[PDB]
C-alpha cells in the first residue's frame, strides 16, 4: 500500500470547535428567577463552519421550555470566537412538574456542525420549590 | 462505495484509540472520553474498488446512550466493542446487539471486537468465550488492541468485505 493523502485532507478539512465547558450546573434555581451560565466555542478547524443546537431524538424543540441557549445557531469562521450562554427560568409552566418531581433540572443540548460532528452538554441542578 | 460504520459499547472499551489506531495509525494514552459522537474517513480497497468508511465514534457513557441510539439508523456496519480486562463490558455486549435489532437496520453487519488484548495481566474475559458469543450469534469476532496494533486494520476489513459480499449479491 501507500500514503492516504485524500484522507488526511478530507479529516483536516471536516468541520471542528473546541468548547471551553459541556457540564453545566444550576444550583438552587427558583421561580421567575434567571440564572445564566456561559460557555465559549472557537473554530478550531479550517474551514467555515454552521453550528446549531437540534432536537434529540424525536422530540420538537432542542431542549427543555426553562431553557435557552443564546444565540443557538450560528457561522463561524475559522479561528472566530463567540460566546454562548445558557439560559435557565422557571415560568409557571414548568413548577407543577417541578415542584411535582416528576422533572428535574436536567437536561442535555446537542450543538451540530452542518456536515460535521455533534457536541453534547450536560445540564444538572436543583429546583427549590417556592 | 460509501460505507457508514459505527462502533459502540460502554465508556472506557477503546473505541475511540481503536479508531484513532485505523485511521491514525497512532496511539495516544491520554484519550478524553467522548461527549458527543465524531467520524472519521478511511478509504480501503476491495476487489479493486474504492471503499470509503464513514466511522461513527460514539459516547459511551450511560447519560449518553438513548439519545445516541439516534445515529444508529444510517449504519452499515457496527463494532461491538468490549475490553478483554472488564467482564461487565463484555456481559453488556448481549444488552448492545439489542439494540442494534431496535434501533439498527434488520440486515446490518455486526462484528465483536475484544479490545485491549495487550493487557493479559489484566484479562477477565477469556478468548474462547469471546468466541463462543459470536459464534452463538452468527457474528464475527476477533481480539483487538489499538495500543499494540493488532488486528484493527484486520477487523475494518473484514466487516467492509461482509458489506460488500451482502450487496453486490442483492
Ligand atoms: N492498554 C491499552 N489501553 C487502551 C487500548 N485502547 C484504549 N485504551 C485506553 O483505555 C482508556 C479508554 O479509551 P477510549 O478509546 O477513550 O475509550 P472509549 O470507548 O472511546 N470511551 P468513551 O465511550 O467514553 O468515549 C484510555 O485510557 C485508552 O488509552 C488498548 O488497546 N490497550
Ligand atoms: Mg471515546
Amino acid at each position: 500500500d501507500s500514503v492516504r493523502i485524500m484522507d488526511r485532507m478530507e479529516n483536516d478539512f471536516l468541520p471542528s470547535l473546541e468548547l471551553s465547558r459541556r457540564e453545566f450546573v444550576f444550583e438552587n434555581v427558583k421561580f421567575r428567577q434567571l440564572q445564566k451560565e456561559k460557555f465559549q466555542i472557537s473554530n478550531n478547524g479550517q474551514v467555515p463552519c454552521h453550528f446549531s443546537f437540534i432536537p434529540k431524538l424525536n422530540d420538537s424543540q432542542y431542549c427543555k421550555p426553562w431553557l435557552r441557549a443564546e444565540p443557538f445557531e450560528g457561522y463561524l469562521e475559522p479561528n472566530e470566537t463567540v460566546d454562548i450562554s445558557l439560559d435557565v427560568y422557571v415560568s409557571k409552566d414548568s413548577v407543577t412538574i417541578l415542584n411535582s418531581g416528576e422533572d428535574k433540572i436536567e437536561d442535555i443540548l446537542v450543538l451540530h456542525l452542518d456536515r460535521g460532528k455533534d457536541y453534547f452538554l450536560t445540564i444538572s441542578g436543583n429546583y427549590l420549590p417556592s | 462505495y460509501l460505507f457508514k460504520l459505527l462502533l459502540i459499547g460502554d465508556s472506557g472499551v477503546g473505541k475511540t484509540c481503536v479508531l484513532f489506531r485505523f485511521s491514525e495509525d497512532a496511539f495516544n494514552s491520554t484519550f478524553i472520553s467522548t461527549i458527543g459522537i465524531d467520524f472519521k474517513i478511511r478509504t480501503i480497497e476491495l476487489d479493486g474498488k474504492r471503499i470509503k468508511l464513514q466511522i461513527w465514534d460514539t459516547a459511551g457513557q450511560e447519560r449518553f446512550r438513548t439519545i445516541t441510539t439516534a445515529y444508529y439508523r444510517g449504519a452499515m456496519g457496527i463494532m461491538l466493542v468490549y475490553d478483554i480486562t472488564n467482564e461487565k463490558s463484555f456481559d453488556n455486549i448481549r444488552n448492545w446487539i439489542r439494540n442494534i435489532e431496535e434501533h439498527a437496520s434488520a440486515d446490518v453487519e455486526k462484528m465483536i471486537l475484544g479490545n485491549k488484548c495487550d493487557v493479559n495481566d489484566k484479562r477477565q474475559v477469556s478468548k474462547e468465550r469471546g468466541e463462543k458469543l459470536a459464534l452463538d450469534y452468527g457474528i464475527k469476532f476477533m481480539e483487538t488492541s489499538a495500543k499494540a496494533n493488532i488486528n484493527v486494520e484486520n477487523a475494518f476489513f473484514t466487516l467492509a468485505r461482509d458489506i460488500k459480499a451482502k450487496m453486490d449479491k442483492k
